[PDB]
């Protein structure tokens, strides 16, 4: 059941223009967005028809659309030519690649193809061809303003843009000219075509109807206090739930065999049969463990702080389940509950237990004002499985 | 352990929860902490005796050998996992201890000058939570912050003269002209960037971090947990009293006045605050009088000096000619007559101001209740007119029915 | 279209000079700014008559009217020149286009035409003609000093600057000089002609009466709201409330067939008839749905966080109403009330309901300290309309 | 009439630099522009006066002096220090004052050569910029050898009328000027100060001609001139929002000042038709602005008051409707954003919920017992009955 | 502190706020009445 | 490339592991190097110091540690 | 990766892009790993030329730097 | 003390180091200090040559700045 | 260390790498340390030449700066 998630994105991406796959981390929001674009436009690498791009806290508008940047000129002293960002190198590219297929009697198809070469150039722009780039870009926005709205809706090559971790960067500052343009109506060819004049280069700029900006928002960090007006109306939000249905015996077998080889799937069958036999011969164990621990998360804390299902999807033995519970669940669980202990043991329903087979044991020396400090406790073997069999 | 007191009420050490030695250790720190911070709060006819009584471990609580007795200082304090709360004796009943909490905070709403909302308190009514004054003032801080952070984040503008690899804002020219060509690859700008971690956001990240560590509800732990995630990028600070003074309330962060004053009320060891029950009734009656006395304007704290100045709690005068002295007393007024200490001060306040004098007193089921009209007319053999007025308290509810009865009795008095 | 939101913009912009269309997101603010200027200037693209720019936090004062911007010359790569921004290139454009039909410029009508060419020139200004541009600019402000105020009251073009999301930038810093020019009797030709002196170039500057500024701020966010009281006097705020009356049966057929004037009017009408026939033949359903949410949001949230009428405007079928509910406005409602479940159950008028045909099912597992949280339910079919009929 | 004109003229001779501070919407820039125009007879900026206005990007390097690239040759970009807006005035106000002196400043060929290179609008070529930099070094060798009696009385009064002085970071823009803006620390004063500039190194001192009349708004308290050492220099004129201008006769005297009896007959019958719909009272808009400014004084502060630039340009009752719902009621709502029982009291409709109220009450309520009002657009004579209840 | 009307720089506005607040206004005086409002400081 | 492993090192006396950036608690994997006091026995302090010194320094190291723990 | 100044035989400042620490250890982990690959033997001479150049210190002339950017 | 470009009439931008306000007072106090005594300060014309090149109203020529740097 | 212009030929202003104080004091401690070392006797007559260049209390001459660079 993953083709409906490649259809839930596909039905919203032609109706609103761009989506945001918001959900708790370790779910597959990066994997769903990357394996939808590769399945749609058959290009396994970034570059031509889609460009992977992540956000960070120090990411700025001048790296995204355009900004003044010092650039060397043929192994010599620097100049101060304005460089287009990662969006404007694909928003202009989605326009000039779509303008190949348009059969109009005003298109400079020799000139547009020259602009397409200078836009897909992986090397930086030398000043012998940077002025040829800015002159041809000036011809493009003199041509786009002359084309009617009837011939600027049917552009064939669907360009994509995987914005990874969209909420980590300051969303209203990055999308400077893109919180008035990213609607389906404010693109080129729509009913409300807007060609926005840019501050730095001074050339007009407008998003084409090819570009779809898929976002993968983690929401355990920099939470739902978003822009709530501009960066919330444009994006059609898709919740990617952490599904424990992929954590049964057959679903772990089906996932790890399709991507596998001939000799790998027989060994993955023997490893998973050894793992679930050590758990009590429960074929639905990791499903029931993740579903039970997700209900305790959404009751105490928010419903978007749940432990995802990319962690337990790559286990083959009890020892690998131990190294994913003590380094990708319990450090993640102590991150959400801000070093709290009396409520982090209720998630494991070990509230009235201490010093035994517990993941958080109480130290036997209280503080001066009666305070108590708990400590994480490593387990191994059947003691750890007995510590997992009472979470259910 | 959670211990609760009413004003001038006692609890037994044998019936009390926790340990006998643990509570008496908590109190001697609290009465000592009240000694060093006594002078910040104002009083009104308190008979405090600052030199001897407060430093003898009788500042807030009188800790005895067989019991624990409360003085007339209302509020709460959390010390050494022994959370103490002192409610007024007027709200004492005959969810069983959830009506006097919302009564006391509403009397702390109108008198003390807070601007909290009634729908903030009505959300908690009926959710069967454990009654605690620290759990609700943390909630009143956390809800009023999360309702003022959900709209806007308070990103305030500072200017930085920063050497940036890109060009943002105004380019500094005197720092770029004198730039050697071996270091020409970075612009030197002066950009007015908006920072999320301003001083008001460093405080609210620290005020939440010291609140989630010391909260006990299941509602405040969820609300402060969302507030701490919204403030994740802010570098933390150690809270002081210099931080709460260094910020000023302009028009661009005026909507953060309501969470900050509650963050200053709870944070600055000890936690919480205490106020005198005599002045808090002296302030609460002042809200009732000026609203209820249209014919004559009333000013609180007017002073006339005999011979050492004895000043009334409130005086109402229409222009300047009528002298109607109104001295607010928290006393129970037993046996339907004023005491020796009360009527002696009423005699001085009338003589140094042909001046009638009215004394307002509390009235509920717990406190002494007189009849509905002006209960006691008195003359002090000098043609005086001492009127004992009593304000009923529908402040445990949300409707002001008794204000109409207080106006009708005052209209017969005026 | 011309009834209220057009005739009250045109009357107020001609009286005050500047209009801000403040309102919640999802309302026709960018649209009524775009429709009014295109229906006035008869130019469906930016450029000559009007310029559509948008503000952001990376927007500079130096890139708005005047600043030092390092250009790239041929032999001297790092050359620091003073470059006029977009407002000084529209204020000087509105001046020298309006000064074609005057009678005191009889010595330099060729110089005004030469200055109009240099401002309409989209090519970057070469330094051999930039001094020709600066000599003509300081000739212009010598010419308006000798022009009477009776002849500068009527300039026959009408230039516009639609700034979009004006409130996002630092409006006290972007409008550096413009915090004392932007008034009807403080432009050129007004009762107090003010020609202020710019910092960088040292040339005097004054906004012509030809210009108009149509801001469209957003007022859902509050940390970027326009509280500058000395700046709120310069503008003339027009509250565009989110009108649910654009969601009736006759109004959706009149709004969606006005723009799309193709032969699909028979297709839209039979689809909109089928959509409302599945809604119980209620011609005022979506009007009542947006009204009974915006009133229930106004009473608990602020009055400026209301759902606009741009979400439910593009609906066509119940499957399309299901897509615009669970993916655009229900993640929006979970953003307004983020883990405040008793409010968001009440906004949808499901306060007593906790099971069955409901959007938010109650979890059957309470917490340690008495807390309890809810869970979404993806509804479909006639049960979804049965969960929408409870709202109205 | 001439009282605010004379009050500026008195304080610009006593302290030297006046500041017209007040709530936004009163005549601050207007009484500053009308003062400099009526005193210098020069309606456009130029040599005798220059209008500037401050902002956060109006730094020190472009106000007094800083490095500025300038070559005027399309080659050999000469990184030289150029004088800002102020030093191009204070040097101009000095060398214009050194004309009328008889024999103290013996520079009658070299001062006029410096003045014609200071008022030159065309930028300075380097063959004449070396003459300008050499004559300016002669000027501060000349000033210093003159007696204070022949330097205090310089005739032509220059004005640097600035605007929004609080809006710029005023302690940073005023650099060397932070100790020169007293009346006795100028040239010719009792204690003259030939202070030294950082960048060029040439000394500098303000002449006694240059007066800085700087208007500011004090509703933004985020940026107010709270430096206590730049309130000693300036003289602060209170410009309150005066509702005396919003009479029938005082509005007819102001709005019919420059019309030449062509549209004045149209304006006279239009104001006759406005006040005939307000209740035949000549004193409506006076006490309307008075009962709002008093009710906004006791709530917000003294400084957030509604000015009289809003209601001054009304002609008919329709234009009062479009200045109420679109300029001042959106202004009144952003003083009190979601503070509804206060903004209901400024219009003193506190008991009035429904009917002819600007803020009708929503029939819904809250789950926790809360409520919120909704703005009601009124039209016709019912709008005036909703407005006359304020008075 | 007690003077609210007459020869005082700050007269009191006649009405208070909705929740017990009250503001003043700077009264301009002239002549010997100004000195009578200045000699009561000392 | 998949050869390059990033072995961090974090002095967490000032900044805790929850006070990092959000793209550091999920890309990396945290090992707590706990302060082991078991390296400060009489025989364990001798074995640690025996790796750095020579044979004649070891008898002086043995005599000094015997003089240390006898005083304690 | 960043910009760093560099002299060209005692002349004016010539800016050149010089790789930092992480890129000089990630490219080094790539060109050392391609030695033991059977498919990367089509360019085993030129890859080995890159690995010698990537472990040495201070490339003094642009004649081996343009060789380095070509490889 | 700081760096400062100085192009005089036709030369290239020779980045001279210009002494600030303080060093033009500190060196001026030291040179006027040593000008009055004679114990071991040989070259009183050389010290006077340094004092003239410190009270220059005009900026220093490169034929005069270099001898100012030596003195 | 950083880049400074020098007093080279008139139309040949050069940007050399003039060392600061910490590089000059650590080289001077290393040169003086190897001057009295016994196993570093391969070029001890040149290490003393490098010591005179590091205690030189003036900006270095351009005709012998390459002698400082080569040592
Ligand atoms: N025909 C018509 N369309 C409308 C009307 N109001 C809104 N719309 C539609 O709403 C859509 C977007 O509304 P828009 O004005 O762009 O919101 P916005 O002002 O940009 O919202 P914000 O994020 O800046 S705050 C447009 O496609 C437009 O067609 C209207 O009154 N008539
Ligand atoms: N005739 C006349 N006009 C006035 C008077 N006061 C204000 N005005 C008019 O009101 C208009 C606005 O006044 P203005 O001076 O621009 O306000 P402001 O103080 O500058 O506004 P601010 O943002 O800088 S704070 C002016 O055009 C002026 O003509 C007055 O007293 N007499
Ligand atoms: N085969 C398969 N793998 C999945 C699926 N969902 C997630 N994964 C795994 O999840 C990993 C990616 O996790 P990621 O998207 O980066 O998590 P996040 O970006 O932090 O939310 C990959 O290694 C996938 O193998 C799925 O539906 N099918
Ligand atoms: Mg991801
Ligand atoms: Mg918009
Ligand atoms: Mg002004």
């Amino acid at each position: 059941n993953i083709k409906e998630d490649y259809f839930r994105v596909d039905m919203l991406l032609n109706k609103k223009g761009q989506v945001i796959l918001y959900g708790p981390p370790g779910t597959g929001k990066t994997w769903i967005a990357r394996k939808y674009v590769v399945e749609e436009t058959n290009e396994k690498t970034p570059g031509n028809k889609w460009e992977f791009i992540t956000f960070h806290q120090s990411y700025s508008y001048e790296e995204f659309i355009e900004g003044f940047r010092p650039r060397t000129d043929n192994e010599e002293k620097i100049r101060y030519v304005v460089e287009d960002g990662i969006f404007k190198k694909i928003a202009l590219r989605a326009l000039v690649k779509g303008l190949f297929e348009l059969e109009d009697a005003t298109i400079g198809k020799d000139k547009i193809h020259r602009l397409y070469i200078l836009l897909t150039k992986k090397e930086p722009l030398s000043p012998t061809e940077y002025e040829e780039y800015l002159r041809l870009k000036r011809y493009l926005w003199e041509l786009v303003g002359g084309l009617p709205k009837d011939k600027l809706k049917n552009l064939t090559p669907k360009f994509y843009l995987i914005i990874d971790e969209i909420n980590r960067g300051n969303i209203s500052k990055i999308f400077g000219e893109l919180i008035t343009l990213l609607e389906k109506d404010k693109r080129l060819g729509g009913e409300n075509q807007l060609i926005v004049r840019l501050p730095y280069s001074g050339e007009p700029f407008a998003v084409p109807p090819n570009l779809y900006i898929i976002g993968t928002m983690n929401t355990a960090d920099r939470s739902i206090a978003l822009l709530d007006v501009a960066l919330r109306r444009r994006f059609a939000f898709i919740e990617v739930e952490p599904r424990p249905e992929f954590l049964e015996k057959e679903n772990l077998k089906k996932i790890r065999e399709k991507k596998l080889k001939t000799e790998d799937r027989k060994r993955l069958n023997e490893k998973l049969n050894e793992l679930f036999s050590k758990l009590g011969n429960d074929n639905y164990f990791l499903k029931t463990l993740l579903e039970k621990i997700n209900v305790r998360i959404t009751v105490v804390k928010d419903r978007d702080h749940r432990i995802g299902h990319s962690y337990f999807l790559n286990v083959e033995t009890v020892e690998d389940l131990h190294h994913v519970w003590y380094y990708e669940v319990l450090p993640l669980l102590m991150e959400y509950f801000y070093n709290d202990w009396e409520t982090i043991k209720w998630v494991l329903n070990e509230k009235g237990k201490e010093h035994g087979n517990v993941f958080f044991e109480k130290l036997r020396l209280t503080g001066p004002n009666g305070e108590e400090a708990y400590q994480l406790k490593v387990l191994e073997g059947d003691a750890f499985i007995g510590a997992l069999k009472r979470i259910i | 352990t959670t211990i609760t007191l009413y004003e001038h009420d006692e609890k037994r050490y044998r019936d009390i929860a926790g340990d006998k030695k643990a509570i008496q250790d908590a109190l001697i720190k609290l009465n000592k902490q009240f000694k060093k911070d006594f002078k910040k709060l104002d009083r009104s006819e308190d008979n405090s005796d600052t030199e001897d009584t407060i430093d003898e471990s009788k500042g807030v609580v009188e800790v005895y050998a067989n019991k624990i007795k409360a003085r007339h200082y209302v509020g709460f304090a959390a010390v050494d996992n022994v959370f103490l709360q002192i409610l007024p004796k007027v709200f004492k009943p005959k969810e069983d201890t959830w009506e006097p909490i919302l009564a006391f905070i509403r009397m702390l709403d109108m008198a003390y000058g807070l601007k909290i909302k009634d729908h903030d308190l009505a959300y908690l009514q009926g959710r069967n939570l454990r009654p605690n004054l620290y759990e609700v003032f943390i909630y009143l801080f956390a809800k009023s912050l999360w309702s003022e952070v959900q709209r806007g984040y308070h990103r305030e503008y500072v200017e930085v003269h920063r050497e940036e690899k890109f060009l943002r804002g105004k380019l500094l020219m005197s720092r770029q002209i004198r730039k050697l060509p071996h270091q020409l690859n970075t612009f030197s700008v002066e950009v007015h960037e908006l920072i999320e971690d301003n001083l008001l956001n460093r405080i609210f990240y620290a005020s939440v971090r010291e609140a989630l560590r010391r909260t006990t509800w299941g509602l405040n732990r969820k609300l402060l947990g969302e507030l701490m995630l919204a403030f994740d990028g802010i570098t933390p600070i150690h809270l002081r009293t210099e931080h709460f003074e260094r910020v000023h309330f302009t028009r661009l962060n005026e909507r953060f006045r309501r969470p900050f004053e509650l963050a200053k009320l709870l944070f600055m060891e000890v936690s919480g605050f205490f106020v005198d029950m005599n002045k808090l009734f002296e302030r609460f009656i002042e809200r009732v009088l000026v609203r209820n006395l249209p014919p004559e304007y009333k000013l609180f704290y007017q002073e006339s000096y005999p011979f050492s100045s004895q000043k009334p709690d409130y005086v109402v005068r229409k222009g300047n000619t009528p002298v109607v002295v109104l001295d607010a007393k928290y006393r129970e007024l037993k046996e339907r007559i004023p005491s020796s200490d009360m009527l002696r001060q009423l005699y001085v306040y009338s003589r140094i101001w042909p001046a009638v004098i009215v004394i307002p007193s509390s009235s509920t089921y717990n406190q002494g209740l007189p009849d509905k009209p002006l209960e006691f007319e008195f003359f002090d053999e000098r043609k005086l007119f001492i009127v004992a007025y009593n304000m009923d308290y529908v402040k445990t509810g949300a409707i002001f029915k008794a204000d109409k009865n207080f106006r009708r009795s005052l209209n017969n008095i005026i």
